[PDB]
């Protein structure tokens, strides 16, 4: 997360890390939706044009971890959306995994809302702010070293979601509607942005109707991290709930 | 839902972080 700050203890109890089993490499955000599902981006887990490709087993998730806290899971099985497109433009960007056995919850560990259609209708606006939480770099490149990218916690930052018109006049790559974007604008002064390693964690908002947090996005992708006239790219995660349901309904018994 | 979304260090205890009215007012403004 570049531009963002330390999250406060228990601030983002869904927030969920991914993890290559060994050797120990952290490779994504993720969310928890429930005591077994974990909601991650598509492109975490399969992704030709970087030879990545993984099974459940080459895969770990932890949970509750801010900065006995914290909690290791293996996984059953992993579901990536049939019709993501990783060829052209990541469209249906979306996956879930299954843990090999509940999680009981806490302080620290705790699911995040899937949105409705009347909350994503409300909320799902131009210039509405939503919150990205992450372990991912704190800017795209580095000056003195390696590790003064890398946070020692949690980070969270704030960002609007942006017009569609804005949204696709700052790329060349073919946005669908399964894809919003996010970010300030050069002349709204403020920054911010998902980096390297924050892709699949979660894009939340916060219901003035009932006071719980939705997931109304994934981290996909960017073009490089905090620049002026581009923004951050997000998976819809409404827009695709009736596969997140048909999904958790055939395999979740 | 159960309890979804509803944080056991901030909601269940009505209190709020540090940044979400933030979030609030951009719905509102
Ligand atoms: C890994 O290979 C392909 C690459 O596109 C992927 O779609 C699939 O999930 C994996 N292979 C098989 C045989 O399932
Ligand atoms: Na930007
Ligand atoms: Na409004």
């Amino acid at each position: 997360i570049v531009e963002g700050s330390d999250a406060e203890i228990g601030m983002s109890p869904w927030q969920v890390m991914l993890f290559r089993k060994s050797p120990q490499e952290l490779l994504c955000g993720a969310s928890l939706i429930s005591d077994r599902w974990v909601l991650t981006a598509a492109h975490c887990l399969l992704y030709p044009p970087w030879d990545k490709n993984f099974t459940e087993n080459d895969l770990l998730v932890r949970i509750g971890k801010h900065s006995n806290i914290e909690k290791i899971s293996m996984l059953e099985k992993i579901y990536i959306h049939p019709r993501y497109n990783w060829r052209e433009n990541l469209d249906r960007d979306i996956a879930l995994m299954k843990l090999k056995k509940p999680v009981a919850f806490s302080d620290y560990i705790h699911p995040v809302c899937l949105p409705d259609r009347e909350t994503a209708a409300s909320l799902l606006q131009a210039g509405y702010k939503g919150r990205v939480t992450g372990w991912g770099n704190l800017r795209e490149t580095w000056t003195t070293n390696i590790n003064e990218i890398q946070p020692s916690v949690l980070q969270v930052v704030n960002l609007p979601i942006v017009e569609r018109p804005v949204c696709k006049d700052s790329t060349r790559i073919r946005i669908t509607d399964n894809m919003f974007c996010a970010g300030y604008k050069p002349d709204e002064g403020k920054r911010g942005d998902a980096c390297e390693g924050d892709s699949g964690g979660p894009f939340v908002m916060k219901s003035p109707f009932n006071n719980r947090w939705y997931q109304m996005g994934i981290v996909s992708w960017g073009e490089g991290c905090d620049r002026d006239g581009k923004y951050g790219f997000y998976t819809h995660v409404f827009r695709l709930k009736k596969w997140i349901q048909k999904v958790i309904d055939q395999f979740g018994e | 839902e159960a309890d979804c979304g509803l944080r056991p260090l901030f909601e269940k205890k009505s209190l709020e972080d540090k940044t979400e009215r933030e979030l609030l007012e951009s719905y509102i403004d």
